[PDB]
RNA sequence: AUUCUGUGAUACCUAGGGGACGGGUAAAGGCGAAGGCAAUCUUUUAUGUAAAAACUGACGUCGAAGGACGAAGGCAAAGGGAACAAAAAGGAUUAGAUACCCCAGUAGUCUUUGCAGACAAUUAUGAAUGCCAUAGGUUAGAUUUUUAAUUUAGUCUAUAAA
């Protein structure tokens, strides 16, 4: 039996959590513009804070803190999300759940080459 | 894996920051204050405790300095031998 | 049992600072049980000298071991610096080579360690499985 | 394994499970190391724009003798401390 | 003697770090 | 006489070619016959279907340096063995 | 056709300082640390003394005076000088009190050294006319070559895969020729014994022939052959058909230049009491604790493991210094990496008793007062 | 010249392997070609699930064959290897390093063992 | 691998006339049955190193 | 802002397909006449370096011209086309904005066959020979009492005489 999935993919503009079941299938999977936070309002530090609280919020809405037995954390980029939602997973947000982690991953998406990327910017 | 290279002559051998930089340290604590407030609310009371120690500190008096480390006057003794030497 | 347990709590954590082992004939003088010492200021846990030439084996002719193509290599499949494996420069490239013959067959994964590997190390029963989904 | 098979993929090499002696509060903390001395914030930001051949070679020479330097003047400072021990 | 004398400095600084380790390890939670 | 030296170490691995002969396979009976007896539904250990349960692992970095570091514990007469005849076979060269 | 002022250095007594030997040696794979080092099994580099006017003064018949802040002070005048003249125009030099009073200490010990003994104890000393020898001859059997302790050939169970590769393409492949010679002179003396005891009742030893066929009738018995291979290579025996077999010969002289008695079967006569049982026991230190499946203690500087037998058991941070035991030391042996081992065992109730009255810190006085 | 192929064949049937390798090594020893050692080994994980006709793999069939042939034989022995669809994937090397000292201490494939050279 | 016929047949001969198996000491002590059965055995194992040998050194099977 | 999305996007997956790219190793490192060359297997190619012997016996150096090779971009033909991106075009900024920035985007970059011959094609230093005092590193070997020192051929710092 697979854990239940936690990602958190968090960049320099934006931040996304989803929470998938075993087979990986989202069941809610909201982002930092669903709070309200508008163009540049959703990548500040508090927001993804109160996004993380309300992710964890409707969790218990939908009975997951009873229903979870095995949880897995996922972390993908490196933006202010990062730190902001773990913390709302590590301080009393999160204490249902936080007894019910086995894994912890990265995920961060990294190319062996790849594809070329966008010429340097000269902002001066 | 190579051994330490032998630096060139410099001009002056010594570091920056001598003496380590003292933190002000309820700077952290005010952090945990404005961490508690985000996540428990403003006018809670499980606040109290956090932000009564905010409070302790500004009474509390600051330490004094540390005595400073003399460590720039050995290393202008021994750069001569240590490197190169020196250049001017 | 309540006092017992304790103390073993508190004696076990003295002896996590003792950063030494001591062995049979070992010379120790009143300053080995200073705290500059014990401290172990030493950073580097290098190895002795060049572990390839003392086997005397050819890397490039054992590029089927897997063990031995999962141990240059960080858990997330990065060829490790010849500081960690204290190698010279033509054994660290005979051994990256070897690491790049493998994964480059298509013999070994080159984002981690061997399957097989990961069923025999810590978490065996939590590795992430594949729900057939279907 | 006998009934599922493992998932390999890369975010499998970077995992870390939680055990008796391992909380998850700790598991972080493994993490983040690992993540550090495999420099994946490091490379995407340079996987963010292209550096042609040449400008990347230029950028490791003046990265890699700031290194030698650093650990050559890191070795001379505790030179000195061992010669000042001594009492030269 | 000598030895008791140096054991002693070591109890010192073993317990200080160790009370240490219980005071960060507190920031972890 | 420098020349025959090489001769000498171009014979003895000759030698050692030719004593290491007696498992290669040369006709197709040896290969028909090596094959059925080594592959076969139930070879290793069956319970499990792969050389990673008879033979679980391929020996590793640790194992090694445990040989010669935690050890020196009986494997010295085993291994002693097989050096003393390389140090005979080399001196009088008739692989023993 | 030395010069004067030549012939006056090579007897100086600077020169006579003894080159740095190889440090003990350890196991090649292994994790030493680089940036700090603790003490070294043995001594490798000379200690040093002066006189006190000269101390004070800071000349040690070195290059320049060394510092007087860390040279002077000390009961034990002793260092170490790494260097003469370092790339720092200084004499890199560092305290030798922690190998010089260490002998000193085992000294005091008043214990010989003994050959090590399977396991009837038999101490047998070291320095006898019939183990401690070094040379030998050509014509000796190979029985007495165990008595001997420095084989010049290496240990084969001891070198590393990679060693043994470079020592056969480089010591024992480039001597096959005379290797042959070395037979034919077995053979030659094989043809003169049939002679002699006929004659009761030697050759020139050049017989291409029977050397070549005389190796085709060893192969069916490998024991005679190696027996005749380890005396051209002069190996250590390993097989039982035995001394320091298990760990291969000492690198050093079996006392190791530590101790010079050849025995301990004497008993010190104690002025009041009188003769006594066994010898003085010794205060040892207890490092790492039982609660690792054994006990280190630091007898006298040495480490080695605690008698067969609390204190043991588990660390106490109350007992101030440290636990520390009285003990004696039994046997004390030199291993073939170098390292002292001590059988140390545990100590008699009188016997610590008797030592620390004449200290003065015996609680009870056993003279007089003990009516029983 | 001493080569080495490690073939991954479906693990589905026993007998594909029989087949498969009896087909490499009759034709080994045809063209004059001396098979030192064929391993067998089972089946285990492979690197990654792979994609292969129309048929998705977790496992593969590993079986290593080491021996001394020509270039030409060598080349047919991979062609047709890489044609069987009941290969997954193979791995030819050119085993040794051409010299006779360290070709002749190439043995049978070790597990547990290096191949001292 | 710079041999000839010369080298690779004297070693041949060579390699099988130290490996023959030794006879016994004497002729009562000897048992036909084993020395026989040696006999049979090593000229076959003989037999076939020659042709695995001859195959391994072949000019033919190198490269350019 | 233009832009994508209720014709269900972002996000998380499953199963196939398709192109070019080369993470770590990695270093003052190395290889070629230079230009330049960094995933991997097989096949194939000329120099060069070390140590010993043997061999030819001045067979050497430079080299107008001719011919060969020659980065990126470009031309021609047939493929390929994910990504990047001159041009063309749109959205902003600005007094004005061709621009720098942004949403998108064709040649081109890639493959095969030719043309083309210009580069800060640089070590701003033609190639080669003889010769001049040291030190600290470093690369590939060799010798040795292989621990650590001598030594050959390169490379890079800091100096003496000059
Ligand atoms: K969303
Ligand atoms: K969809
Ligand atoms: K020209
Ligand atoms: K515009
Ligand atoms: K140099
Ligand atoms: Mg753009
Ligand atoms: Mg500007
Ligand atoms: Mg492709
Ligand atoms: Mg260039
Ligand atoms: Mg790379
Ligand atoms: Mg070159
Ligand atoms: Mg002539
Ligand atoms: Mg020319
Ligand atoms: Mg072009
Ligand atoms: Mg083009
Ligand atoms: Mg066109
Ligand atoms: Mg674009
Ligand atoms: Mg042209
Ligand atoms: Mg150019
Ligand atoms: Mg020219
Ligand atoms: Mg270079
Ligand atoms: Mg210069």
């Amino acid at each position: 039996d697979e854990p239940y999935h936690f990602h958190i993919y968090s960049h320099k503009h934006n931040t996304h959590i989803t929470v998938t079941k075993p087979n990986r299938d989202a069941l809610i999977s909201l982002s930092c513009g669903n709070l309200g936070f508008k163009k540049s309002n959703r990548k500040h530090y508090d927001s993804a804070y109160q996004l993380g609280a309300y992710v964890v919020d409707k969790m218990h809405q939908m009975n997951l803190h009873n229903k979870i037995k095995k949880m897995e954390v996922v972390l993908r980029g490196f933006g202010p999300g990062r730190e902001a939602v773990i913390k709302v997973l590590l301080g009393n947000e999160g204490r249902m759940l936080r007894s019910s982690i086995v894994r912890v991953s990265d995920a961060t998406r990294l190319k062996f080459g790849g594809t070329r990327s966008k010429k340097p910017r000269r902002l001066g | 894996p190579n051994k330490p290279i032998r630096l060139p002559p410099l001009k002056q051998l010594r570091v920056r920051q001598a003496n380590k930089a003292e933190e002000n340290p309820c700077i952290a604590v005010m952090s945990s204050v404005l961490a508690c407030w985000a996540s428990a609310g403003y006018n809670s009371a499980g606040c109290a405790t956090v932000e009564n120690a905010l409070r302790a500190c500004m009474d509390a008096p600051k330490p004094a300095p540390k005595p400073n480390n003399t460590i720039n006057y050995h290393l202008s003794r021994f750069q001569e031998r240590l490197t190169q030497g020196k250049s001017k | 049992v309540q006092e017992l347990l304790q103390s073993e709590v508190t004696s076990n954590n003295y002896m996590r600072m003792m950063r030494r082992r001591w062995n049979n004939g070992d010379v120790y003088a009143p300053r080995d049980l200073s705290p500059y010492e014990m401290k172990g200021r030493n950073g580097g846990w290098v190895e002795a000298a060049d572990v390839v030439d003392e086997l005397g084996f050819s890397p490039l002719d054992n590029y089927r071991n897997f063990s031995l193509i999962s141990d240059y290599i960080t858990p997330f499949g990065r060829i490790r610096h010849s500081k960690e494996t204290g190698l010279k420069p033509v054994n660290q490239r005979k051994i990256a080579k070897m690491v790049r013959r493998a994964i480059g067959l298509g013999i070994h994964p080159s984002v981690h360690k061997h399957p097989e590997i990961l069923k025999n190390s810590n978490g065996r029963h939590l590795l992430p499985l594949v729900v057939p989904k279907g | 394994q006998q009934e599922l098979n493992i998932r390999l993929r890369p975010s499998t090499g970077r995992t870390f499970y939680v055990s008796g002696h391992q909380d998850f509060a700790g598991a972080l903390k493994l993490l983040h190391r690992t993540v550090a001395a495999n420099k994946v914030k490091k490379d995407v930001r340079l996987q963010r724009f292209h550096e042609r051949p040449a400008l990347k070679r230029k950028r490791n020479l003046r990265e890699r003798w700031r290194a030698r330097f650093k650990e050559g003047f890191k070795a001379a400072v505790n030179r000195t401390f061992e010669l000042k021990n001594q009492g030269w | 003697e000598l030895e008791n004398k140096t054991y002693e400095s070591w109890k010192k600084w073993a317990t200080t770090e160790i009370a240490r380790q219980e005071s960060a390890r507190a920031s972890m939670y | 006489e420098k020349e025959a030296m090489k001769s000498e170490a171009r014979r003895d691995a000759v030698v050692q070619l030719y004593v290491a002969s007696k498992n290669f396979i040369v006709d197709e009976k040896e290969l028909e016959e090596h094959v059925n007896k080594h592959f076969t539904e139930k070879i290793h250990n069956a319970s499990g279907r792969s050389i990673w349960d008879s033979q679980k692992n391929p020996i590793s970095m640790r194992e090694l340096r445990n040989e010669f570091s935690g050890f020196n514990t009986t494997s010295a007469a085993v291994k002693t063995t097989v050096r003393q005849k390389n140090v005979a076979e080399e001196l009088t060269g008739g692989k023993l | 056709g030395v010069s004067p002022g030549g012939a006056l250095l090579r007897t100086s007594r600077m020169f006579s300082l003894p080159p740095v030997i190889p440090p003990p040696p350890g196991n090649k794979l292994q994790m030493i640390s680089e940036r700090a080092s603790a003490t070294e099994a043995y001594p490798t580099h000379q200690v040093l003394t002066t006189f006190e006017s000269s101390r004070s003064r800071g000349d040690w018949g070195l290059k320049r005076p060394l510092p007087l802040k860390s040279t002077t002070g000390t009961t034990y005048p002793m260092v170490k000088v790494k260097e003469m003249d370092s790339l720092e125009q200084i004499t890199d030099f560092t305290s030798g009190t922690q190998h010089g009073l260490t002998l000193k200490k085992f000294q005091a010990l008043n214990i010989p050294i003994s050959t090590p003994s399977e396991i009837r104890p038999v101490q047998r000393s070291v320095f006898e006319a019939d183990t401690d020898v070094t040379a030998f001859s050509p014509d000796e059997q190979i029985q007495e070559a165990e008595k001997r302790w420095k084989f010049s050939g290496p240990w084969l169970a001891g070198m590393t895969p990679g060693e043994f590769k470079e020592y056969l393409a480089k010591t024992v492949r480039p001597k096959r020729a005379e290797f042959r010679k070395f037979i034919q002179k077995k053979i030659a003396a094989q043809k003169t014994e049939a002679a002699n005891r006929e004659l009761q009742e030697k050759p020139e030893s050049i017989t291409d022939d029977e050397v070549t066929e005389y190796l085709r009738r060893l192969r069916n018995d490998n024991q005679v052959l190696y027996d005749l291979v380890g005396q051209f290579l002069d190996l250590a025996p390993l097989k039982p058909p035995s001394p320091y077999g298990g760990r291969g010969p000492p690198i050093t002289h079996p006392s190791a230049g530590i101790s010079y008695l050849r025995t301990a079967a004497y008993l010190n006569n104690h002025p009041i009491y009188g003769p006594q049982k066994s010898h003085p026991p010794v205060q040892a230190r207890v490092l790492k604790p039982r609660r690792g499946n054994d006990a280190k203690i630091g007898v006298a500087g040495f480490v080695a493991d605690g008698p067969l037998g609390s204190v043991m058991d588990k660390f106490d941070p109350s007992i101030e210094g440290g636990a520390k035991l009285w003990v004696n030391v039994d046997k004390a042996t030199v291993d073939s990496t170098g390292r002292v081992q001590l059988t140390v065992s545990d100590a008699k109730a009188t016997d610590v008793l008797i030592a620390k009255e004449l200290i003065g810190d015996a609680r009870e006085p056993i003279f007089g007062s003990a009516p029983k | 010249m001493l080569y080495e192929t490690i073939g991954i064949v479906r693990p589905g049937n026993i007998a594909e392997v029989k087949e498969l390798v009896l087909t490499a090594g009759k034709l080994i020893l045809n063209q004059g070609g001396v098979i030192r050692d064929i391993k067998n080994w089972g089946t285990f994980l492979l690197p990654r699930p792979i994609s292969t006709n129309q048929q998705r793999h977790n496992r593969g069939h590993y079986f290593v064959m080491r021996y001394d042939a020509s270039i030409a034989t060598h080349e047919e022995v991979r062609r047709t290897m890489k044609a069987d669809p009941r290969v997954i994937r193979t791995a030819n090397v050119k085993l040794g390093d051409g010299k006779l000292e360290t070709l002749s201490r190439f043995g049978a494939i070790p597990w547990r063992s290096l191949e001292e050279a | 691998y710079l041999l000839n016929k010369d080298e690779f047949d004297s070693a041949i001969q060579y390699a099988e006339h130290i490996l023959k198996p030794i006879k016994a000491e004497d002729r009562l002590t000897a048992d036909p049955e084993k020395e026989d059965e040696e006999a049979r055995e090593h000229a076959a194992r003989h037999a076939k190193a020659v042709a695995a040998l001859e195959r391994i050194a072949k000019l033919e099977h190198g490269g350019a």
